[PDB]
RNA sequence: AUAAGAAUUAAAUCUUAAAAACAAUUCGUUAAGCAAAGAAGUAGAAAAUAAGA
RNA sequence: AGUUCUAUUGUGUUAGCAUGGUUUCG
């Protein structure tokens, strides 16, 4: 089963810890069978409100990366609670990939129509 | 589930294509039967099921 | 040379006195309360007079202030100056009520004290008794 | 969310009354209102009835109304049925 | 109420007071 | 309807078999054209060994590593693959060449490449009856028997003449084992 | 006089917009020789 | 003897919008020289014209306001995803290039050049440069009440905006109507809405942060279901506000931002031909050859296989008009 | 834009395309061309000439 | 302009198609001939204010009932004594009372009359499309 | 062939929800087309709108 | 037939509506396209019938 | 006691009080338990439930 | 009608989350 999953780092995050959170998901993945199939860099983005993250501060963006994986479906319950306890991480959301609306198909001319 | 009863369909079909003659359709309903009380022994408060 | 060859009859061009739009028929005291909630939030301008208030403000506060008028009394007094300047020539409105006219279109639904009057017969009956033989 | 309206060559007045059209189009009295106290769940099921069944009817009065006083203002005449095989020829 | 409320101060003032102390 | 260029495009007798994107490694580049080679077959391959040096001779006049230098070479020494020889014995069934069919099946049959059965069982067991049914001579019956019986996962469908003469878990699990292609 | 017939209302509508630009630009060309024989005339 | 192009249409307005009547042909070619011969009698007879030929009517109003509703909802009935305009470079799809009414416009132009060079001429250099500004004072002022549905022409010949009859608020889903638009969002690219269409969810949410009902967004049944989805999602991504419309900043597709400029500058080079779009983006096919140029590229390619068989007709031309522009009517008639 | 709400250490990727945009296009060039897309260039294919 | 129902269904007339109109002329010129080749005969003939001024509104056949004990009561009761034959031009206004007329009535109606109110048809004894 | 349609009976019932105050479905859901129901073509006679979208795979 | 043909019909040519737009019977608002049968999409609809009536396909009738 | 807050038809119980850390109002920050406000026309298939007063 | 697959899921059970009335802390 194909899922895609973003997540959005604060500013405190550095390129080790994204590269470490990455490792984990990976070995996530491996342990339930599955197999990791791209990963990107979506930019720093400003966020529409202020995030109150509790115990870690108030933020107003972050940077947004997004992964693409095939795996069990009994390993995304792992990866979620993995992601909520990791502190760095401002956000984050797994979904299933769909056949048209995906990020590594449907990746441009989003807003241009010509 | 699907893997399971197609092997159950190949074993027990007319053809390539059967699946709605009465040995199939009892294997498939025996398949669901089992998985539909699998789910249920999980999720007992499903009453739905 | 090339132009319309047909009268510019469109109902858009010449609108007409009509609902354009049908609704299943309400109960007749339901939308006679709907009307008058209507009416009330419109205010229907049936008063005395436009100007009746406007002068009547005007004099309050002239007589409130008989000494230093001339500077505290402006607003009042551009107010009556374009009350008399747009409701001058004022003529009560003289038209059916809004629940009359829906009742002509039968808009609503007959109840038990409410009912459409019958076709007229005696008014509309003309008779023209002519000889037909040989 | 809160309304934000800027008192700029206007009356605050006018910019009060425009945010109480705001509220009352957003029903925001209304709920205020009904957080206000406890509605038990029948009695809510009671009223979103009779709301459903309430408001198409005024919604539709309120436009004959709008008709009626176009007409009036406009001096306009009541319609005749469109009789059909009328030629529609103009006269020149 | 006047139950939460009162507990509540009464325990504001206890942690307080501690806190002074220490 | 390339997304980028520039770009690689191959295509297998009028079919689009792959594309090498812009930004490639050479690595990549080697692995593309060997295989647009070994799909194909005074012509001559350089040596592996030999072939890194070709490849830094090449970038010297456009313009080495240990581990590019064994990349290269391991790429290059490397043989025909699965997907190369399915892909040949498809067209060459559909053409219905049959020396051709022939040559594919033995070296997909080779054992050195019986680690790829998963994949290529099925593909030989039919390119074994196409083979035996496009003979000139009228099909043998019992030679069929054979492979019939193994393409069926049985032989009680067969004619009867030409019919060759514990745990909880593994009992419930036995039911859905079938082994017909 | 007689004016051509088209399939589409946008070419009505161009050809209405057209038929405007021709006629301010002769009301401007008529003033201008207008002016000009003016100028003629009290040169003379 | 500067042009009507060289006197008058370096002003804003004017200069905004300038058709072409007539083909542009490289001096040294049959078309140029042909045209020199045209443009030198057309001056000669222009001196030698009557007073007959520069006769003008009043102008008036060309339709009633009602009549430009009724035309403003047939031509967006026509078109009901792009904008009504008079698309005077696409002219030619409509009126044939043999009919066209603005070659008469064309020649008024070369002869107000011709009238205002000989005024010069003859009484002097400022008052010529007196009229110049009145003239341009005049186009000016005629500029917007040419087109018939447009709100300049309403303001020049001072009409009262129509009152239109009431229509129902709460009409059947039969006759909901969206704008154009509304129309393309929700259309979408033909794609279900996902909640990484973040430059478009703003339309379905109201100034107040609450979602739209489906009466105003005039979005079918799935439609106003997905569009409720991505907008849960986005929220909850925090990509997308709580209680308000999104800030402008915030208004990018969840997506690449290189793509997105790619995307974005490709789309200036289309509408209007930004030269420094087409230099971006020339210079990041290389620098960045991971995104996607495909759209780019085509149109690349298209233009300048339009300039290589324009060239071959040229030449065909030259030697002897050839039977391609015949065959652009007869041929095209037959099949 | 405040210090602890705007967006720092980022890339000015668009300025380095703009300035190595230049080279191809000189800054002090034309904006536009003779025919400003797909418009102007269905006008040039559907006019006619003399 | 219209915000209504839009029907899906038309419904033919075969009551006032050609042939059967043809048919019509043709049965009641012959009634009518017979009348006439008789003496001393008048022929009433009703219809609407709005579709004739000049006709007289009060003849001999009209009864004006006054009260409202008598509303029940026919207004052309009496029109048997002087009359041989009802021309009629508002059959769905005078249903009611042409009902069981004791003199021939031919009615001029239209398509969409006679199917909206059928019942016309057990009033009317000729028809003219 | 001239075969009779087939019963217009369905297993489980009608959609039912819970009294009380959870709204929960004690069974099927609001979108429950019953087998006594006219055609989709019926109950739909405008069909896609023009901003539809054609395919409705996500 | 006419519910679908005239949809057809204005889809293929939607300049059809200018016609007779300012006459009374002809309703060009969206979701109504109810013309007269002077109209020209009546006219294009009533030979189109006719045509199948004769015994052609909706398409070959269209042409 | 008293005023203020709160509440009421009007009052009272109740809380704070003498320069304020939590009576009440404004501003931040977490914490706790809890969870249909916003998005679906019982309307339009001809589709219709019960002689009468 | 039933079985299989297909596209869609405001249906029922589900680990966790975003938001919010209320109370709470300063």
């Amino acid at each position: 089963v194909f899922y895609e999953t973003f997540v959005l780092f604060s500013k405190r995050v550095q390129r080790a810890d994204i590269r470490q959170l990455l490792k984990q998901q990976e070995a996530l993945i491996t342990k339930h069978h599955g197999s990791m199939l791209a990963v990107r860099d979506l930019g720093w983005r400003k966020t529409a409100f202020r995030v109150i993250k509790p115990r870690q501060g108030i933020f107003w963006f972050g940077r947004l990366f997004y992964f693409s994986f095939g795996a069990n479906p009994a390993a995304i319950t792992e990866m979620s609670q993995s992601l909520q306890s990791t502190n760095g991480v401002l956000r984050h959301a797994t979904v299933r990939m769909k056949k048209r609306h995906n990020l590594m198909t449907y990746n441009h001319h989003i807003h241009a129509r010509d | 589930h699907s893997w399971r009863k197609l092997q159950l369909c190949r074993l027990l079909q007319r053809r390539p294509f059967d699946t709605g003659s009465p040995a199939v359709q009892l294997a498939c309903l025996t398949e669901k039967i089992l998985n539909v009380r699998a789910h249920l022994l999980r999720h007992f408060r499903d009453q739905q099921k | 040379m090339n132009g319309c060859s047909k009268r510019k009859s469109h109902r858009l061009l010449k609108p007409v006195f009509e609902l354009q739009q049908s609704f299943p028929k309400i109960q007749h005291w339901q939308g006679a309360e709907i009307l008058h909630r209507l009416k009330q939030k419109e205010k229907d301008a049936a008063v005395i007079h436009p100007c009746i208030d406007t002068w009547g403000d005007y004099a309050q506060c002239l007589r409130r202030y008989p000494a230093t008028s001339a500077a505290r009394c402006r607003v009042e007094s551009d107010r009556h100056t374009r009350c008399l300047q747009q409701h001058g020539r004022w003529k009560p409105s003289d038209s059916l009520e809004a629940l009359k006219l829906l009742e002509m279109f039968k808009v609503f639904n007959e109840t038990a004290r409410f009912k459409y009057p019958p076709p007229p017969v005696h008014s509309l009956v003309r008779g023209c008794a002519f000889p037909f033989s040989d | 969310m809160s309304c934000h309206r800027h008192v700029f060559r206007a009356a605050p007045a006018a910019v009060f009354a425009s945010v109480q059209r705001w509220g009352r189009r957003n029903n925001v009295h209304k709920l205020t209102l009904l957080v206000q106290t406890y509605e038990k769940p029948c009695v809510k099921r009671t009223r979103i009835a009779e709301e459903k069944a309430y408001y198409p009817r005024w919604f539709y009065l309120r436009y004959a109304t709008e008709v009626i006083r176009y007409s009036l203002k406009h001096h306009l005449r009541l319609g005749q049925a469109l009789d059909p095989n009328d030629d529609q020829r103009l006269d020149a | 109420g006047r139950s939460k409320v009162l507990i509540r101060r009464l325990k504001e003032r206890a942690k307080k007071e501690a806190e002074k102390k220490a | 309807a390339l997304p980028s260029v520039p770009a690689l495009v191959c295509f297998y007798r009028k079919k689009l078999y792959s594309v090498l994107a812009p930004g490639a490694s050479d690595v990549a580049l080697l692995r593309f054209l060997k295989e647009a080679a070994d799909l194909s077959e005074v012509c001559s391959r350089v040596s592996p060994e030999n072939v890194a040096e070709a490849v830094h001779g090449a970038r010297v006049a456009a313009a080495l590593t240990e581990t590019e230098a064994v990349a290269l070479e391991g790429a290059w020494a490397e043989r025909k693959d699965v997907q190369c020889l399915l892909t040949q014995l498809g067209v060459a069934m559909t053409r219905e060449q049959a020396e051709e069919v022939q040559t594919l099946k033995n070296e997909l049959v080779a054992e050195d490449r019986s680690e790829d059965a998963v994949l290529t069982g099925g593909r030989r067991l039919f390119a074994e009856l196409q083979l035996q049914l496009t003979g000139d001579s009228p099909p043998d019956r019992e030679a069929l028997s054979t492979l019939l019986s193994d393409i069926l996962g049985s032989a009680l469908s067969l004619p009867e003449s030409l019919q060759p003469p514990t745990g909880y878990a593994e009992q419930w699990a036995s039911l859905y084992q079938i082994e017909g292609y | 006089d007689v004016q051509p017939l088209f399939t589409s209302g946008q070419a009505y509508w161009q050809f209405e917009i057209a038929k405007s630009q021709a006629n301010h630009l002769l009301r401007i060309r008529s003033v201008l020789r207008r002016m000009k024989a003016q100028a003629e005339a009290a040169a003379q | 003897s500067p042009s009507f192009e060289q006197q008058f249409l370096n002003d804003k307005l004017l200069g905004q919008n300038t058709l072409q009547f007539t083909k542009v042909s490289e001096k040294g070619t049959a078309d140029a020289l042909f045209a020199e011969c045209l443009e030198s009698i057309r001056h000669r007879r222009f001196k030698l014209d009557p007073d007959v030929d520069n006769r003008s009517s009043e102008a008036v109003e060309k339709l009633t306001q009602e009549e430009r509703a009724i035309a403003e909802k047939i031509f967006q009935r026509v078109d009901p995803e792009r904008k009504i305009a008079p698309r005077l470079e696409s002219r030619g799809c409509y009126i044939d290039p043999l009919w066209d009414p603005f070659k008469r416009v064309e020649e008024l132009q070369q002869q107000v050049a011709q009238d205002l060079t000989e005024y010069a001429k003859l009484v002097g250099a400022a008052e010529a440069r007196r009229q110049r500004l009145l003239v341009r004072a005049s186009l000016r002022r005629q500029y917007r009440m040419h087109d018939p549905l447009s709100e300049g022409h309403r303001r020049f010949f001072g009409a009262q905006r129509a009152d239109p009859f009431p229509t129902p608020h709460r009409v059947h889903e039969r006759f909901w109507d969206p704008s154009p638009d509304v129309r393309v969002a929700l259309k979408n690219n033909n794609v279900p809405i996902s909640w990484r269409d973040l430059h478009i969810l703003h339309h379905f949410v109201g100034e107040n942060g609450l979602i739209l009902p489906r009466r105003t967004t005039h979005a079918s049944r799935y439609q106003q279901r997905c569009i409720f989805k991505a907008i849960c999602m986005a929220r909850r991504m925090a990509l997308f506000p709580y209680d308000w419309k999104p800030t402008q900043g915030e208004l990018m597709p969840v997506m690449d931002p290189l793509q997105y400029l790619v995307d974005e500058l490709t789309s200036r080079y289309k509408a209007t031909g930004d030269l420094r779009a087409d230099a971006m983006l020339c210079v990041m096919l290389s620098k960045y050859p991971k995104l996607n140029y495909f759209r780019y590229l085509q149109y690349k390619a298209q233009t300048q296989k339009s300039e290589v068989e324009a060239m071959q007709q040229q030449e065909e031309e030259d030697r002897g008009d050839f039977s391609r522009l015949l065959r652009k009517y007869k041929r095209a008639t037959t099949d | 834009k405040s210090i602890k709400k705007k967006i720092t250490g980022t890339d000015n990727v668009f300025r380095h395309i703009m300035e190595e945009s230049f080279a191809v296009l000189p800054e002090d060039g034309p904006e536009f061309e003779e025919d400003g897309g797909v418009s102007a260039k269905q006008q040039k294919s559907q006019i006619l000439s003399e | 302009m219209n915000f209504n129902r839009i029907p899906t269904r038309l419904s033919t007339h075969y009551v006032c198609d050609p042939y059967t109109t043809l048919m019509h002329y043709r049965r009641t010129f012959k009634f009518l001939q017979a009348l006439k080749a008789k003496p001393n005969c008048r022929a009433l003939c009703l219809g609407n204010k709005n579709q004739v001024i000049s006709w007289p509104k009060h003849f001999d056949g009209l009864t004006v009932v006054t009260s409202a004990v008598a509303a029940q009561s026919s207004i052309l009761s009496s029109a048997s004594v002087y009359y041989s034959l009802i021309i009629c031009l508002d059959p769905v206004l005078f249903a009611k009372h042409l009902y069981r007329i004791n003199v021939p009535v031919l009615g001029v109606c239209t398509p969409r009359e006679i199917h909206e109110h059928p019942e016309i048809l057990k009033v009317i004894d000729y028809l003219l499309p | 062939p001239v075969v009779f349609p087939h019963t217009r009976a369905r297993a489980g019932g009608k959609p039912i929800m819970m009294r009380g105050k959870s709204g929960k479905w004690h069974w099927l859901g609001p979108y429950w087309k019953p087998p006594w129901a006219p055609s989709n073509k019926a109950r739909w006679p405008t069909g896609p709108e023009e901003w539809a979208w054609s395919d409705p795979t996500r | 037939k006419y519910l679908s043909l005239t949809q057809a019909v204005l889809k293929k040519y939607p300049n059809m509506r200018f016609q007779d737009c300012y006459v009374d019977g002809n309703d060009w608002s969206k979701g109504n396209d109810s013309y007269r049968a002077d109209h020209p999409v009546m006219q294009f609809v009533a030979l189109q019938l006719r045509l199948m009536n004769l015994g052609l396909d909706r398409h070959a009738a269209f042409r």
